[PDB]
């Protein structure tokens, strides 16, 4: 795109953060207008500021813009947990469309530790007359949202058949993922064991079902 | 103050055709643009045009000025204030790249320099552009497991695997069950198909008090399943409540 | 004032699209009949 | 400046439904038929020569063809008219015979 | 479905004729906000 | 452009604004059955005093438009500036401050040109 | 405080002063037997209008109070301002008047508005 953002920015609880929106003279910003959009992924975006400093209907006064002759500002004062999320802005006018820029990926610091809820499921009767073999890895309640998850086939690592999932926000303003071991029938009922291993800050957690009982 | 509707997610082909539709209602139709914005995975959230609904003039951008369509019909009066309407829109020439989520946008204001900016938005459509073709999903029963001893809880699902395309929609009991239940996405697997799963919290003591039936609907294959789950579970660390 | 509905197709009642305002409206002869309705404004299009 | 202040506008289209008394309207050219006033046209307001239309547009508003006045103003009038039209005439008392 | 030819109240011959017309009155004093004040 | 009476109706009332001097020039225009019209073209002249009286104990007389000083309360529809005048017609609105308009009245012919005008026999003794 | 319509009439002119955007409020007020009405708020209008024309003809035309630029004559009771707008109501205070009322009237339609106006006919030209 032809409008650059800043990549990353961050901010604490209670506090304000600043989000850069810029790019060359053809879309930034003189004789432009510029707004911003609430965009979480997977969602409906919700229309936050229009026209360089004015506020859309309904939207709270925590949120305020400002433009310069170069580039726009948009300040979150007072951060909630539920502001964690990607905020793109807008170069139009009147007669021209809109042109977003690259995203900016707000991450809000000084919110509490969340220990991730982990349970794993075996195969059920009717994939066993298949008959397949799937373990499913669920993965939920943990911030922030990156977690790394690793498999073992009686307590030896595992390196065929192992896929998960980008962490996803949830509603509860936490991250959900998901991780799926594909598996031969033979496997299942040669091993003593099978295990979900999944790393968070340092922290392993680790479940683990057996098929010997 | 009103609500955009649009039609149900399709799977094209690439050089052929797609109509999504837009039905709208709670304002007037004609007094507000109709916004299109599409949304990849490649290129990013990109803006393609809007059209007045009144006059019926159209702008669209330079890189959808030479295969997309957009086309309104007439506005149907409900009230003085508030009406029904419907947009639509056709991109011919599909390719790889075209695959993500399209929204229509109601505009701001009806007056002013800021006339056309999109404020009410949709829910979206899905738009998969793919050679290959419709698989129908394998719903599995997930049996119930222990997720706290002391509290007396537990965890029942269902399992969606192998389906193409997305999306995947799932409820309980038509709908009567909707608290503590967490759905995951899929999963792209090596063979292009994807993989969900769903989970319901409920508690060790209502068995023969309440029905689970997951209901999984898969619109592209045009399939409806309502699977049973067995409150009855395997986990010895629930099995000790019982 | 007196509002004038213009649809080509309307029940007398509902919201009309077409409104226009008029002073006075059209030259309405008042003929007494019964059964059939004589010498009144024609209906466009399809039948009302 | 940012703190509002109301401004009172006078003429603005704004109107509410409500009944009145409604007065006629017969062209010239059916004054001109005379034979000593008939029908009603007597003290009637000649027709305006152009009449003018205007198109309120994007405007929409609710009629009520069962809920109108100005029919039950029209029927009263028809009656009363019939009446008066009947008053100086000659009265068949005397045809009971 | 059988249909019969009635009558009766002459009202209904007007509401054939009546159907597109109402009666609305004007009321042009409407007050409205602006950043706009009078003088000391 | 001129739409003529009642044109900008539909119009938001910024640009219904510029039909103010429309939909006043045609608010006054200039045996029984004649009795008909007299008694209704005494209402219309009663009607168009009635505003006029009001329009004139308020700090305006001269008509079509004028300012007042009178902070506008939140509480009667708080919709933003370029939110009315650029997103709403005069009759849309005049249906939501209907609640308020007897309200707002009182604070323009009592609070103002009768403590206004006093004020004024106080700055021009001197 | 609202007294009502005619509420100051006992109290003083400088008090009943206050009141005057009240009395102003209810005096225009929005088959035989029927016509009994008719015939008399007709009256009603070309009473208001009698009083407005005077109002506008002399250095007015803004209603409930306005300056002129006529002397007061001690022949018309010459009384103190602290004896008329302290010591006096409205009635009492008319009622003496009344003599000169006529002749007052002749000052500030005449004398004023049309050698004021003519006036700045003169000065509006430079
Ligand atoms: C009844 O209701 C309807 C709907 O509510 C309402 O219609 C709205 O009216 C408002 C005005 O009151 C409109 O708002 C304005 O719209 C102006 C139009 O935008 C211009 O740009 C268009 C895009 O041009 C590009 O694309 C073309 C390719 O198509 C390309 O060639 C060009 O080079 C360019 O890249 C253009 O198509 C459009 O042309 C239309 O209009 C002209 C007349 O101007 C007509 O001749 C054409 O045939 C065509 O229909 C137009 O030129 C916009 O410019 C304007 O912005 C200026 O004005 C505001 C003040 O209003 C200033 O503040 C601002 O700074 C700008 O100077 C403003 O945005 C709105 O778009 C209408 N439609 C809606 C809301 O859907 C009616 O007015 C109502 N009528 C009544 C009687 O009530
Ligand atoms: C009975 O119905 C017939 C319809 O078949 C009536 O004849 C039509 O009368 C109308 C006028 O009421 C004519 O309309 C005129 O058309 C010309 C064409 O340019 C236009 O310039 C005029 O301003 C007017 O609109 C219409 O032409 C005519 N039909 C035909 C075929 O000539 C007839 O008048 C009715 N009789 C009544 C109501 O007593
Ligand atoms: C006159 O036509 C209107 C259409 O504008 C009818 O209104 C609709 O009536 C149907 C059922 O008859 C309802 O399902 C719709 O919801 C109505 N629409 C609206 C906008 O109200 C109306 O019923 C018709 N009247 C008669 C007597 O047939
Ligand atoms: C209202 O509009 C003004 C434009 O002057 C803007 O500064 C302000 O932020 C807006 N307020 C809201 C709540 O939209
Ligand atoms: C504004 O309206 C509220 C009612 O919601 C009222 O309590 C308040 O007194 C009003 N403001 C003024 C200045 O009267
Ligand atoms: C005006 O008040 C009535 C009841 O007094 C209420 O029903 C209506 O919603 C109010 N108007 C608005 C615009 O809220
Ligand atoms: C004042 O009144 C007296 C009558 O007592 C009269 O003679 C005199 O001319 C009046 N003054 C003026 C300026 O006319
Ligand atoms: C007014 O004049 C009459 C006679 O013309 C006289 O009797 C009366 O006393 C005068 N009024 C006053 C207050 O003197």
């Amino acid at each position: 795109s032809v409008l650059t953002q800043s990549a990353s920015v961050s901010g604490s609880l209670g506090q304000s953060v600043t989000i850069s929106c810029t790019g060359p003279n053809s879309v930034c910003c003189s004789h432009k207008s510029i707004s911003w959009y609430q965009w979480p992924p997977g969602r409906a975006p919700t229309l936050i500021i229009y026209e360089d400093n004015e506020r859309a209907p309904g939207i709270s006064p925590r949120f305020s813009g400002y433009k310069s002759y170069w580039s726009a500002y948009l300040t979150i004062s007072d951060l909630r947990p539920e502001d964690e999320t990607t905020y793109y802005c807008c170069s139009y006018t009147h007669n021209s469309g809109c042109v977003f820029g690259t995203g900016t990926k707000v991450s809000v610091l000084g919110q509490s530790k969340a220990n991730p809820s982990v349970t794993l499921f075996p195969p059920s009767s009717e994939e066993l007359q298949a008959n397949k073999a799937t373990l499913v890895c669920l993965i939920s309640d943990f911030y922030p949202g990156a977690v790394t998850v690793a498999w073992k086939a009686d307590s030896s690592p595992v390196k065929a058949g192992v896929e998960t999932t980008t962490p996803s926000k949830q509603s509860n303003n936490k991250y959900a993922a998901s991780s799926y071991l594909s598996l031969t029938p033979e496997q299942w009922k040669s091993h003593r064991s099978y295990s979900c291993q999944v790393t968070h800050e340092g922290s392993t957690v680790e479940k683990t079902v057996a098929p010997t009982e | 103050q009103g609500q955009l509707v649009q039609s149900g997610a399709e799977l094209k082909k690439p050089g052929a055709s797609v109509k999504i539709s837009c039905k709208t209602s709670g304002y007037r139709f004609n007094f507000y643009h109709i916004n299109w914005i599409r949304q990849t995975a490649g290129r990013g959230p990109e803006w393609m045009g809007w059209i007045s609904p009144y006059s019926g003039d159209k702008n669209l951008a330079p890189a959808f000025q030479d295969r997309v369509i957009m086309t309104t019909d007439t506005e149907v009066p409900v009230t003085s204030f508030t009406s029904t309407g419907a947009a639509y829109m056709e991109i011919r020439n599909l390719k790889f790249d075209d695959t993500g989520t399209y929204f229509c946008a109601k505009g701001l204001l009806r007056d002013g320099s800021s006339t056309w900016l999109p404020y009410l938005w949709g829910q979206g459509t899905l738009l998969t552009v793919s050679s290959a073709s419709t698989k129908g999903p394998s719903v599995f029963p997930l049996a119930p497991s222990s997720k706290s001893t002391s509290g007396g809880t537990a965890a029942l699902g269902c399992l969606v695997k192998d389906y193409f395309p997305e999306p995947v929609t799932v409820s309980w009991n038509s709908g009567a069950l909707t608290s503590g239940v967490h759905t995951f996405p899929a999963v792209l697997q090596s063979s292009g198909l994807y993989s969900l799963s769903s989970v319901v919290t409920v508690p060790s003591s209502s068995l023969g008090t309440q029905t689970y039936i997951c209901n999984v609907n898969h619109k592209p294959s045009n399939t409806k399943v309502d699977k049973r789950v067995e409150p009855k579970s395997c986990d010895k660390g629930l099995e000790v409540l019982f | 004032a007196i509002l004038k509905c213009k649809d080509k197709k309307f029940n007398g009642t509902g919201p009309c699209p077409s409104v226009s305002t008029v002073q006075c409206t059209h030259g309405i002869k008042p003929v007494v009949s019964t059964q059939l309705l004589l010498n009144g404004s024609l209906a466009e299009e399809e039948v009302m | 400046a940012e703190n509002l202040w109301v401004t009172v506008y006078y003429g603005v289209p704004v109107w509410k439904d409500a009944e009145t008394t409604l007065f006629c309207a017969s062209d010239a050219k059916a004054y001109e038929t005379e034979k000593h006033n008939v029908w009603a046209t007597h003290a009637c307001v000649p027709t305006d020569p152009n009449p003018q239309e205007i198109h309120l547009e994007n405007v929409t508003e609710e009629f009520n063809m069962w809920k109108n006045n100005m029919v039950e103003q029209m029927h009263t009038d028809i009656i009363s008219l019939w009446d008066q039209s009947l008053k100086p005439c000659v009265k068949l008392t005397p045809l009971c015979v | 479905e059988t249909f019969r030819p009635g009558g009766g109240d002459m009202r209904d011959n007007w509401r054939s004729e009546l159907y597109k017309y109402k009666v609305v009155k004007i009321e042009p004093l409407g007050v409205a906000p602006t950043r706009c004040k009078r003088r000391v | 452009v001129f739409l003529g009476f009642l044109g900008a109706a539909g119009s938001t009332m910024g640009a219904a604004s510029m039909t103010l001097t429309v939909q006043a020039r045609n608010l006054l225009s200039g045996t029984v059955w004649g009795i008909k019209q007299l008694q209704a073209r005494v209402l219309a002249v009663e009607r168009y005093l009635r505003d006029q009286q009001l329009l004139g104990i308020w700090g305006c007389s001269g008509k079509l438009i004028c300012c007042t000083n009178v902070p506008w309360n939140s509480s009667w529809s708080n919709r933003n500036l370029s939110e009315i005048w650029d997103n709403m017609t005069w009759l849309q609105w005049d249906k939501e401050i209907s609640n308020y308009t007897q309200i707002i009245y009182g604070l323009l012919e009592e609070s103002q040109n009768q403590q206004e005008k006093n004020e004024q026999d106080l700055l021009a003794l001197d």
